[PDB]
């Protein structure tokens, strides 16, 4: 689970960052 | 393999600047300036999460990169690829590099940079080519 938890976090931040700059 | 070589240089250079606090064609330079601005901002705005991610990662040394590669593959396993995820992974790479340097001032950032570059270029080759590589990165993160 730790690797999945890290991945879940990185994805959330990455999609937030993508949205910020795309807007 | 110009794309692999160009990507490793940009990513390595960023990680090394971040870890050491020193900064040393024009297209690569624009990419690195973009990455500094965006990557530094991700790290600043996601300090708490990056600290938690780092703790969970439990990286042992400069070579202990297999866990991070697994994380990066898992990130993209929902079939979505975008520049925000990509820059976030590189920014976290920078955050890890700074920590490695803390414990051992003689640690090298290359295994990390290489690990990250391998995932991106090998697994997203055609996506990057369609984006016109780092020109797409620069364009996407272009701010006025
Ligand atoms: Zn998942
Ligand atoms: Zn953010
Ligand atoms: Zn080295
Ligand atoms: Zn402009």
């Amino acid at each position: 689970r730790p690797e999945i938890w890290i991945a879940q976090e990185a994805r959330r931040i990455g999609d937030e960052a993508n949205a910020y700059y795309a807007r | 393999d110009d794309l692999y070589r160009q990507s490793l240089e940009i990513i390595s250079r960023y990680l090394r600047e971040q870890a050491t606090g020193s900064k040393d064609g024009a297209a690569g330079r624009r990419a690195l300036e973009t990455l500094r601005r965006v990557g530094d901002g991700v790290q600043r705005n996601h300090e708490t999460a990056f600290q938690g991610m780092l703790r969970k990662l439990d990286i042992k040394n400069e070579d202990d990169v297999k866990s991070l590669s697994r994380v990066m593959i898992h990130v993209f396993s929902d079939g979505v690829t975008n520049w925000g995820r990509i820059v976030t992974l590189i920014s976290f790479g920078a955050f890890v590099a700074k920590h490695l340097k803390t414990i051992n001032q003689e640690s090298c950032i290359e295994p990390l940079a290489e690990s990250i570059t391998d995932v991106l270029v090998r697994t997203k080759r055609d996506w990057l080519v369609k984006q016109r590589g780092w020109d797409g990165f620069v364009e996407f993160f272009h701010v006025e």
